[PDB]
């Protein structure tokens, strides 16, 4: 019964603004507790803004001070939270909690806030297997994904037809301040010559899908 | 009555919110606030997941310092749950910030009975529960002798005598017991018990 | 303000081990502390309140305790649901703060690394830019030192790695070491070698320029 929904992440500019919603059933917003707590990539778990019931009493993190705005609308039994001035380490995942036990309960599954300064479509290129891989045995191909901003690519092989084996790797930023991830999967060499293994990459933020038969190279 | 069971716990200090239960089925909480001007403030409290309530907080001179309290309903106060509590300014600045389970603040009365009686031993003293309090088989009491000098021993779970045979002759002697709830219990020290006084031997 | 430093950072367990985990406030302040389970994608659990009180549903095997300025959450028997990632919570009169975090992973034994070395494609070699790729495939601890050489000599600081996360399944790890020239750079020299060094022994993988 009870949940929380949220709503209007994206994509944004630096200094533009983005207001989140966070709409809540199954219990009367107005006398609870509500806070906006936010996850960078990879990184841990830091409070945002906390709104209060009945006096609607705000308070916010330090670092969001001034330019993020919570606040709530008994109505339609939602909280907001406004972002404004948003700055390239604002880009997270903003979860909306409750409070409950001394603590959030009740967390929302969340929405990302990605504040980007470039869109750049990425570059595959085949990993192609050796010709000395093990003959009765198995063989290791893939896709690098390469130059690419900003998060995320997703990447499948045969559009979801080839899953075990599958190691995409995490992203990393290259020293050209552009994103770069591999994705390989170990097969059997006596399907080499018979299978057709095409890696799936999509980055949305470009609206680029890019389809890659990685295939045996030979002389 | 009560206002001398609440006139111990203030010189706890205004930093701390000051709680206390009188049979685990109630609660009251206070802070002091010298006038030289009432103002406005909130008290807010949650009772586990449940939607936060409000309690009315009540006014009082008490000499010249103020008394802001409230008191709990006693269906929020029988369960052995953590019950959050919060005071706010009306700008929303918040005073205090505080957790309790209701069991670990009781603050019990002074016990009575005490009596103090020579014994081949060379002296035991006796004394009772505080009365109109449950749970008196857990009660945690001391002893207070003084001549000037003063020592206390404990006396754990469910005593009420003391086989003190480690005496002066010649001497004066003062005894008085004071009482709190003790392993899955918890609270604050009773007022001392009235005092009983004897006359040492040679 | 109010610090919480939470200490081990990561830790490895075997199943049925008891575990603990340790949060020190910076500082005073009340013990409205609690402890959340975190697993990829997912939002935070609750798992424990008001330091010490398990969450409805949370199974037995969790405590809290504090001591002092210490707050410490064990779980006393691990099962395979239970390596993920916790933080500790404190809240003081406005102000909210977490833990650094602490990752629970699993203690398996020993695996050798399959290892794959990959040449730039021509594709790649047209723009200018070659990538040489180094791929360690299902081992096991991640504590391993991967070294590029080219034409017999030790590369410095031109190559960048990535890890994924234990293997649902094996309990393993997989890296991936990405070594980037210029074109002018990677035609000028013949031989690129991939060695892997993990305890005991290292294994070096490597291609000729120009031999198929
Ligand atoms: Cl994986
Ligand atoms: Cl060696
Ligand atoms: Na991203
Ligand atoms: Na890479």
């Amino acid at each position: 019964e009870v949940q929380l929904v949220e709503s209007g992440g994206g994509l944004v500019q630096p200094g533009g603004s983005l207001r989140l919603s966070c709409a809540a059933s199954g219990f009367n917003l107005r006398s609870y507790y509500m806070h906006w707590v936010r996850q960078a990539p990879g990184k841990g778990l830091e409070w945002v803004a906390s709104i209060s019931p009945y006096y609607s009493y705000t308070y916010y993190a330090d670092s969001v001070k001034g330019r993020f705005t919570i606040s709530a609308d008994t109505s339609k039994n939602t909280a907001y939270l406004q972002m404004n001035s948003l700055r390239a380490e604002d880009t997270a995942v903003y979860y909306c909690a409750r409070h409950g036990y001394g603590a959030m309960d009740y967390w929302g599954q969340g929405t990302l806030v990605t504040v980007f300064n470039q869109i750049k479509g990425p570059s595959v290129f085949p990993l192609a297997p050796s010709s000395k891989s093990t003959s009765g045995g198995t063989a290791a191909l893939g896709c690098l994904v390469k130059d690419y901003f900003p998060g995320p690519v997703t990447v499948s092989w045969n559009s979801g037809a080839l899953t075990s084996g599958v190691h995409t790797f995490p992203a990393v930023l290259q020293s050209s301040g552009l994103y770069s991830l591999s994705s390989v999967v170990t097969v059997p060499s006596s399907s080499l010559g018979t299978q057709t293994y095409i890696c799936n990459v999509n980055h949305k933020p470009s609206n680029t899908k890019v389809d890659k038969k990685v295939e045996p190279k030979s002389c | 009555k009560f206002e001398s069971k609440a006139a111990l716990l203030a010189a706890r200090g205004p930093e701390e919110l000051l709680c206390f239960t009188e049979r685990l089925e109630d609660l009251v909480c206070f802070w002091e606030e010298a006038a030289s001007g009432p103002g406005n403030y909130s008290f807010s409290y949650q009772l586990e997941d449940e939607p936060w309530k409000l309690c009315r907080l009540h006014q009082a001179p008490t000499a010249g310092a103020v008394r802001f309290w409230c008191s709990l309903p006693t269906a929020d106060t029988s369960s052995f749950v953590p019950l959050e509590l919060r005071v706010t300014a009306a700008s929303g600045a918040p005073r205090y910030h505080r957790v309790i389970h209701i069991n670990e603040v009781v603050l019990l009365d002074a016990p009575v009975g005490l009596v103090a009686r020579l014994a081949e031993s060379g002296v035991v003293l006796r004394w009772l529960p505080p009365p109109e309090t449950p749970m008196t088989s857990h009660i945690r009491y001391e002893v207070d002798v003084s001549a000037g000098s003063v020592q206390r021993v404990e006396i754990l779970e469910g005593r009420t005598e003391c086989v003190l045979s480690n005496l002066r002759g010649r001497t004066r002697y003062t005894f008085a017991v004071r009482a709190r709830m003790a392993p899955s219990f918890g609270g604050f020290w009773s007022a001392w018990s009235e005092p009983v006084s004897l006359l040492t031997p040679s | 303000d109010i610090q919480m430093t939470q200490s081990p950072s990561s830790l490895s367990a075997s199943v049925g081990d008891r575990v603990t985990i340790t949060c020190r406030a910076s500082q005073s302040v009340s013990s409205a502390v609690a402890w959340y389970q975190q697993k990829p994608g997912k939002a935070p659990k609750l798992l424990i309140y008001s330091a010490s009180s398990l969450y409805s549903g949370v199974p037995s095997r969790f405590s809290g305790s504090r001591s002092g300025t210490d707050f410490t959450l064990t779980i006393s028997s691990l099962q395979p649901e239970d390596f993920a990632t916790y933080y500790c919570q404190q809240s003081s009169y406005s102000l909210i703060t977490f833990g650094q975090g602490t990752k629970v992973e699993i203690k398996r034994t020993v695996a050798a690394p399959s290892v794959f070395i990959f040449p730039p494609s021509d594709e790649q070699l047209k723009s200018g830019t070659a990538s040489v790729v180094c791929l360690l495939n299902n081992f096991y601890p991640r504590e391993a030192k991967v070294s590029w050489y080219v034409d017999n000599a030790l590369q410095s600081g031109n190559s960048q790695e990535s890890v994924t996360e234990q293997d649902s399944k094996d309990s393993t790890y997989s890296l991936s070491s990405t070594l980037t020239l210029s074109k002018a750079d990677y035609e000028k020299h013949k031989v690129y070698a991939c060695e892997v060094t993990q305890g005991t022994t290292s294994v070096t993988k490597s291609f000729n320029r120009g031999e198929c």
